[PDB]
């Protein structure tokens, strides 16, 4: 039925150009319309680009002239959004979604818009590679100790490849673990800390080790955190 | 050819309530628009077409009112789980802008954070850097403010925070702020200071610990 | 049927209007009526019936009423704010919608201001939105100003064509014209009666007469000046009045 896919997107240098892939099912692709919308992450979404049904009315935004273009295929039900010169800025999800209600473009109007099936992000840093997670265990402290309960937990820091896992006793404890946002510093590298409480009489008492796994690379350790000396 | 419009972000309400978004639409009047939910963590879905009139498989709480220049979305008797962004897009022209968004937020009592400063690791002093976290554990308003003392100094500009999504469970947020220093910087002064304000304590709570003092 | 940009318009004149066969249909999918509640129309009389006949979108039925906007109402077709007649509208998807799209249905989508109530405007001038001048070429900020539904069978409801009639009684100052129809009985004679004859209204025995009234006379009076004959329209044949039976 009507659902839509894509892929293609990752990180690269800015300066440089790469194509996208935004595939149909279902319905017949070469009467609707395509658009594309974006949103960088936590602010709204931004529409791009739109093209009719395969007859070159592009109509393209501010700034995005001259470094985007738009290309289907109605005979594989595909759609490639290939974008050069890149400002190591538009780093964002994307997603493409279906029209048939514009005026210049597309023949009668047909349903409603945006119907909205995509997904798909791309990284426009200068890690470029997997820069390892630096891991350090903040220990439960009287400063973090408060009447029945402690707080202790693992920063993870200094890696590019943003997704990044860190559990608590192989996933065992579930109760006060909470894993906050990772953080992008100026450096371009992100870090995160991830904070679990329990009761003050037992700081040491029971096992509290995070088991730190980077996926992108394969870094996977195991830190026991353990109240200060 | 430039529109945009406007919204009154970031509300927040309670069970089975009424609540209300306005978007004014720019000069060059216009004919409806749309109105989308975005669940984070996830991709957005069409609710109702121009002006009004919902499609299909919506539970049917939700009504626009399109009228030229200025159209609210209203929905009637709050539910459990829908609470997302609300970004509207506006057609007619080149150019499709959008709104702002609408973050909701339940309503819970008043709870004031766990506070917890911990010093930079052993380990981490070697590789010459020093992170300083401050953990402020469950508490509703999230309008918190931290604010980093060295020495009593009040420091600007080397920290960073984030939050956590608001409980599922006690409907709470904690927040985690990093204050990040040199080992040559960390090595030059003794009281690191930790101060939280918040609407669920009398007057602020500091933290801290003095370096080097086991 | 005709667009909805250019619809039509039908003077229906003198005739004898039968709202009971509309309103009964039950194949009318809307039938509103506005100044005037639907069962009491075949008991009126008025100047003029106009029908105007079109066809929109499923959902553009609530723009076609008294005081409504949207790219319908505001420039294609406007109905005055004290409106008068009724509106039908009924499905049409099995006549008008046609595998690959019926792109012969269009619509206006720009104009400089709304219509007035009942104006018509058919011209095909290129639009300009922005302050830039057209010159009669399409461009950025220079528009065609129509565009085409494209009817497809598969589409939902609310996006298959609809075609809509809307019927607007006008009174102007004239002597008379179309009205609802008339219903008349049997005739039952030699009996006191309270009769009604087109306007003649009367108590009495009914009897077969033979008296030759003319070729364009109704009744027949009496010295002292009081109706004694009448004809029947559905016969067309000479009837006396006697008074009932009293003493
Ligand atoms: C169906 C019907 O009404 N037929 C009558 C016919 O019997 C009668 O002789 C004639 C007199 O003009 O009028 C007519
Ligand atoms: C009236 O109609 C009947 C048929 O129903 C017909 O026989 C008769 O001649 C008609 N008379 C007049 C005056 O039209």
């Amino acid at each position: 039925q009507v659902q839509l896919v894509e892929s293609g997107g990752g990180v690269v240098q800015p300066g440089r150009s790469l194509r996208l892939s935004c595939a149909a099912s279902g319905f017949t692709f070469s009467s609707y319309a395509m658009h594309w919308v974006r949103q960088a992450p936590g602010k709204g979404l931004e529409w791009v680009a739109v093209i009719s049904y395969d007859g070159s009315n592009k109509y393209y935004a501010d700034s995005v002239k001259g470094r985007f273009t738009i290309s289907r295929d109605n005979s594989k039900n595909t759609l490639y959004l290939q974008m050069n010169s890149l400002r190591a800025e538009d780093t964002a999800v994307y997603y493409c979604a279906r029209d048939g209600q514009a005026i210049t473009m597309v023949q009668g109007v047909i349903g409603p818009p945006f119907d909205y099936w995509g997904q798909g992000t791309l990284v426009t840093v200068s890690s470029a590679s997997t820069k390892g997670p630096s891991v350090f265990p903040l220990a439960p402290s009287s400063k973090s100790t408060s009447g029945g309960t402690a707080a202790l937990g693992c920063l993870v820091k200094d890696y590019f490849p943003e997704p990044v896992t860190v559990s608590w006793n192989s996933g065992a404890l579930t109760s006060g673990v909470h894993t906050f946002p990772a953080v992008l510093q100026s450096s371009g590298l992100y870090s995160l800390s991830s904070v679990v409480t329990v009761p003050s009489s037992s700081l040491g008492t029971q096992t509290y080790i995070c088991n730190v796994n980077h996926k992108p690379s394969n870094t996977k350790v195991d830190k026991k955190v353990e109240p200060k000396s | 050819d430039i529109q945009m419009t406007q919204s009154p972000s970031s509300l927040s309400a309670s069970v089975g309530d009424r609540v209300t978004i306005t978007c004014q639409a720019s000069q060059d009047i216009s004919n409806y628009l749309n109105w989308y939910q975005q669940k984070p963590g996830k991709a957005p879905k069409l609710l109702i077409y121009d002006a009004s009139n919902l499609e299909t498989g919506v539970p049917s709480r939700f009504s626009g009112s399109g009228s030229g220049t200025d159209f609210t979305f209203t929905i009637s008797s709050l539910q459990p789980e829908d609470i997302a962004t609300y970004y509207c897009q506006q057609y007619d022209n080149l150019p499709y802008t959008f709104g702002q968004g609408t973050k909701l937020e339940i309503k819970r009592t008043v709870a004031a954070p766990s506070v917890f400063i911990f010093p930079p690791s052993d380990e981490q002093l070697k590789s010459g850097t020093a992170s300083v976290v401050c953990l402020l554990n469950n508490f509703y308003p999230r309008e918190a403010k931290v604010q980093w003392k060295v020495d009593n100094a009040l420091q600007s500009g080397n920290s960073q925070e984030s939050v956590t999504e608001q409980d599922s469970k006690d409907s709470t947020y904690s927040l985690s702020s990093t204050l990040t220093l040199s080992k040559a910087d960390y090595e030059k002064h003794k009281v690191y200071a930790c101060e939280v304000t918040h609407q669920g304590l009398s007057s602020p709570v500091t933290k801290s610990f003095n370096r080097g003092e086991c | 049927f005709a667009s909805v940009y250019a619809w039509n318009r039908k003077r229906i004149s003198n005739c004898v209007a039968d709202y009971s066969v509309l309103y009964n249909s039950a194949s009318f999918s809307t039938f509103k009526c506005y100044g005037v509640s639907p069962t009491k129309l075949n008991d009126l009389c008025f100047t003029n019936v106009y029908a105007d006949s079109f066809v929109i979108r499923g959902d553009e039925v609530r723009q076609i009423a008294p005081g409504q906007t949207g790219k319908i109402a505001d420039y294609n077709y406007k109905l005055p704010d004290d409106f008068t007649g009724c509106v039908i509208a009924w499905n049409s998807n099995n006549l008008d919608s046609k595998v690959g799209g019926n792109y012969n249905y269009l619509y206006r989508l720009f104009r400089k201001s709304n219509l007035k109530p009942f104006e018509r405007d058919i011209s095909t001038e290129i639009y300009q939105a922005g302050s830039t001048p057209c010159n009669g070429v399409e461009g950025f900020n220079c528009y065609f100003p129509l565009q085409s539904y494209g009817f497809q069978p598969t589409n939902g409801v609310g996006y298959q064509p609809y075609r809509v009639v809307v019927l607007s009684f006008e009174l102007l100052h004239a002597p008379a014209t179309v009205c609802g129809p008339k219903k008349s009985t049997n005739l039952v004679k030699n009996k006191c009666v309270n009769f009604n004859f087109n306007g003649l209204t009367g108590t009495g025995v009914l009897t077969e007469s033979n008296k030759k009234f003319l070729p364009f006379q109704q009744f027949g009076r009496d010295i002292a000046d009081t109706t004694d004959a009448v004809r029947d329209p559905q016969t067309l044949e000479i009837l006396d009045i006697t008074p009932c039976s009293f003493g």
